[PDB]
């Protein structure tokens, strides 16, 4: 066997190769991948050079945020909201230079430090994650409407400014799905139209942690 | 050290005369504990005789700057600057032990500073700026009117902990966990 | 040898009660509360006392902790240290047989100057310090505070056998070997 | 590790004490090490100093101007005499101060009397005017003032609150608290 | 240290002026060696000029408290407070080197203590209580009658080791292991 | 590690303090260790000293002339008396100074009065003229002056700015900042 | 490791300070350890001392004469009385000095007045003449002089330059620099 990476790229030369959690590799596995970046070569153990010249090599790192994420920085400083992203970029790009040899980072075409998800983007993540839930209820002869007051309540309770959209995935799981999964098993919301309106309405503003979703099916 | 065990559980410790040496230590301690846990409360133990106004406002601004709420605890004495730092904790916090001695009084000059009357007009405009700032600071932390603070800190105002709670310096007098 | 004493939960007063010594003992009392809150802290007292806010810093902390405080007077408990000696738990508070317990009213070390309005307050405080020293030494000795005021009018040196009769200590500590 | 070592690990030098030959030599050692560690990441300078010392000032001043790292000066409770010049000596767009910091600018002095012949004292006075003019020239290109305004203002002790040291040009922003408390 | 090797072989070491610093060290040393071996004898080396009565009776009571017998050894000097600690060892023990200088004398006040005559009536009733206790302590350890101790410690009574054995301060004058 | 230890690891000795018997003995120990580590790599000498001491001067002076490593002297805020001679004592093509450094050259003095018979004082004065002539001879082959010019200039305190200590020959270049700031 | 520890590792004892009971006891401990480490490899002695102390002199003197290792004395900036005797006390064919070292020989003195009866002072003067004669006898078999020449020359302070301490016999060679600089 020629290795997991060298075969999958030799079968599909035009690929996107994701090296997920790249800082969790040993530091001597980057040195195998140095000439993948610069020459498009990775000669396998059998000796066949594999073409990486048509791949999109994506490395994914949490370096410089596997801690700095926590708000506030050691000491005094101006601004927050867009200077904590410049604090993010300086922290991340220094953790990359600390962790990687400078000839690895020299060979990367673009290092993109990612933004924390803003409150307006977590609202649009709700549209994207209910669509996974509603897409599963299509297979059950159901539909899932999610009212716009219920989009806002998921968006507040799912917004962590330092994790983003994975806490929202938990809130949609805890509040929509885990409540909707028993309603399917009660057969109280079988093949119909689950509307999911908010009730306490959380006044649409302020905290809404006394508010609750209600699931009713019609048609 | 036992102090290192206190700092590991996020307790800064004033302890000594508030001067440039002591203020610089506490600000270093406040910012490290902000960096370790910015959401977990820093506790501040105060057994200080006070003194020093810029050393006060160095500690004061830093414990107001940090994201962590400051739980000030007066041990035996919170005199002068120490009493302003005692009121400088978070509301719903600011304990004091039942026989603590809170002492508020107006700023002074330790010893005479000489000079021309134009030099002394400025050293007196500063000691009134220091006095007004000490009364403005001790007004939004005690709920008083600053003019009441000026009338009360006209002399030494020694407060027992039970009447530093009525004054607004502290919020609760700290009950003992065992009677003993 | 002090670290071996602190490992077996013995804080050690030893020196002049001041802001340096009170801050050490309060750090020692709270660490031993965190290590074992149910096992008794022992306090060895060989101090000449002094300092009232340093007294009431140590006093409140040894009253605050959940661990009962076993005070032991070594050779001397004077001024602030005799109040800390009485500040231990009842059924505890030992003293060695030739210990010297010295209770007396608070003083000002040296003269503090000022206007008579400044000195009216420094005297209302030294009477508040005196009344607090007599109130503290009344619920720990069982006396009536007015008896404490009449007795601490001057230096009242107590032998350990008559500091037990006074209520400062509860037992005079018998030797384990005759020698 | 000391809490100061944790500050220096996150690239915060700390003035703290009286600016003298001992304190200036420490800060210059701290400024050059942090230039060697990261020359592109900003050194932060915390200032709680009563100042004093002009050659110790200009030793710290030239070093924090020499290093490639931008200096973020932060006044803690006090920047007096030489320390207020070091506070203005930070990078523009930086130079914070806490809201109750006390910036004190005044002309150079001689601590105590220095004796000598009048030819010796003509030179010790030409130097204290060279020290004065340099202190006003330095505090002019960092505050945007005209040196003659600095000379009229540092004629006596000029105590600046942080909100009016920002209007003076000593600092650029008064440092808002992260929590209200 | 060479002192640590002595303490490892259970030798506490007086050495210095008996004060609050020195008494607190020796009591810490006496109790650790009681905890290590309560049945093996603690040896006490005394080269002290004495001084301090409550520091004396702090050391005295502790070396009487511990279960381990105390072997006191006078090195060059046991002068008041330290001569009482020298007699405070166990009978059948209490050595002294042949040119040791045992000095017993009544308690004194180092310097004048001022006060009202009611204050000084008590500071004198205490220095007589200190004197009587010093003579009572040095009577059950020397076999004398306290009144003989009072007549002998009226002034400085310097004892050679050969006549501190006749006095009852020590029990044997310590013979050299090599003649040299 | 101290920040001074990081400087010494990169071969920077540091004068810093009053040139006395304690400070001269440290620097000579530092100069000889760095000669033994790399005899061909340049020792850098940072000078923020008020000077003083002539035999402590000539102890440092002879050692930094003895070692095979070229000495790069850098004046930080001050090179006074014994320290300005050590500043000129670096290698030609070297001897930097920061732009607001204060080079102070003056003739040797006696700190306080030394008593004695006039035969004792004839010798303590023949020595202070031997110290003066040696200070002017040393500061002549390192500045290119004629010693008699050094004697006329160090008659009093001659404070040199770094830009005019370069014209004097004390230093060879005024040290440009790496960042404008 | 200190820079002094690196010098002592390469068998360089270091006088450095005022010759007193503290400094003599250190050097004798250093001389005997280096005799025990290598008795055949030369101990080097660096001397920057102002001297003082005659029994502290003769404690160092006898120990550096006792050890089997030859002593290479090197004068750094100063060898005053006591230290100049220790400088001459090195081995012949050794005893360097740096070119601007200041060798100062003079007769023993009493620092301050010692009181007493005239029978007490007859003995304190017979001792200071025994100290003087011993200082001149010691400095005669190490310089090749006649002691009476040493007595006439150390009548007052005799400051020797290193080039004329070689002509005097205190040192044997004036130490050439390894780099010109
Ligand atoms: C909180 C206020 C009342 C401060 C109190 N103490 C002061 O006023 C202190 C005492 C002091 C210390 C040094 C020099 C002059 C004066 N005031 C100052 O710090 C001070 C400093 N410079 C000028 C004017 N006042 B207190 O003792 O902390
Ligand atoms: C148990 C109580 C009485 C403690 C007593 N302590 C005192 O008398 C001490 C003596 C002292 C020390 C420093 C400055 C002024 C006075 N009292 C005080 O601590 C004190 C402090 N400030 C004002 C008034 N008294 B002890 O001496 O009897
Ligand atoms: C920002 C500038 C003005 C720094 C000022 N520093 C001084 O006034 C200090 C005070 C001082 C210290 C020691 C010896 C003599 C004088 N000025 C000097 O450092 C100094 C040193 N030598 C000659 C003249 N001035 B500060 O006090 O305003
Ligand atoms: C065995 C007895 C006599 C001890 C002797 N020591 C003393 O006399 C010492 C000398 C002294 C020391 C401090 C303050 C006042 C007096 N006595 C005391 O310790 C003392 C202390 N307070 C009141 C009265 N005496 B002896 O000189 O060592
Ligand atoms: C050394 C040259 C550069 C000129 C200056 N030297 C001095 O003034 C110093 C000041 C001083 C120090 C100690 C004892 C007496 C005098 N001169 C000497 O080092 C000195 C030492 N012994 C005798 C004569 N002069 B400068 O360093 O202060
Ligand atoms: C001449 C040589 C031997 C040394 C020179 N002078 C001495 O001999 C020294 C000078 C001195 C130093 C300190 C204290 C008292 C006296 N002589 C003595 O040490 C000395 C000691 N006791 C009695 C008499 N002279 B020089 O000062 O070291």
């Amino acid at each position: 066997e020629g290795g997991q990476l060298t075969e999958k790229v030799r079968r599909k030369p035009f690929s996107v190769v994701l090296f997920d959690a790249i800082e969790k590799a040993h530091q001597e596995i980057y040195n195998s991948l140095l000439q993948v970046l610069e020459d498009g070569r990775l000669t396998d153990g059998q000796g066949r050079t594999v073409d990486f010249k048509n791949t999109v090599l994506i490395f994914t790192s949490n370096l410089g945020t596997s801690d700095i994420s926590k708000p506030v920085g050691l000491g005094f400083s101006k601004g927050g909201g867009e200077n904590d992203y410049e604090r993010m970029k300086q922290k991340v790009n220094d953790e990359l230079k600390k962790h990687f040899r400078p000839e690895f980072l020299n060979r990367i075409d673009d290092i993109i430090v990612f933004h924390q998800l803003t409150r307006e983007e977590i609202i649009r993540m709700v549209d994207l994650m209910i669509s996974r839930v509603a897409g599963q209820l299509k297979s059950k002869d159901m539909a899932l409407v999610l009212t716009d007051a219920a989009k806002a309540l998921l968006a507040k309770r799912g917004f962590d400014p330092v994790l983003g959209a994975r806490p929202l995935r938990r809130t949609i799981q805890r509040e929509i799905e885990d409540q909707l999964s028993e309603k399917i098993l009660f057969e109280e919301v079988g093949p119909g139209q689950v509307v999911t309106v908010d009730v306490d309405n959380w006044d649409g503003e302020g905290p809404g942690e006394d508010a609750v979703f209600t699931f009713t099916g019609t048609r | 050290n036992p102090y290192n065990k206190l700092f590991e559980e996020r307790i800064i410790f004033l302890g000594v005369q508030v001067d440039d040496a002591s203020a610089n230590d506490i600000m270093a301690q406040l910012l490290v504990l902000e960096s370790l846990d910015p959401d977990r409360d820093i506790t501040m133990y105060i057994n200080s005789p006070g003194g020093g106004f810029t050393s006060l406002m160095a500690i004061y601004d830093t414990m107001q700057y940090v994201r962590a709420d400051i739980q000030t605890v007066c041990l035996g004495q919170a005199a002068s600057a120490a009493a302003v730092l005692l009121a400088a904790g978070t509301p719903g916090k600011r304990m004091a032990l039942p026989n603590a001695r809170v002492l508020i009084h107006q700023p002074s000059l330790s010893g005479v500073i000489q000079g021309q009357f134009s030099d002394l007009e400025i050293q007196a405009a500063e000691i009134e700026r220091m006095r007004t700032l000490m009364e403005t600071t001790l007004a939004r932390h005690t709920g008083k009117d600053a003019g009441v603070i000026r009338k009360d800190t006209d002399r030494d105002k020694i407060l027992t902990a039970e009447e530093a709670k009525d004054y607004g310096i502290i919020d609760t007098v700290l009950e003992y966990r065992k009677l003993s």
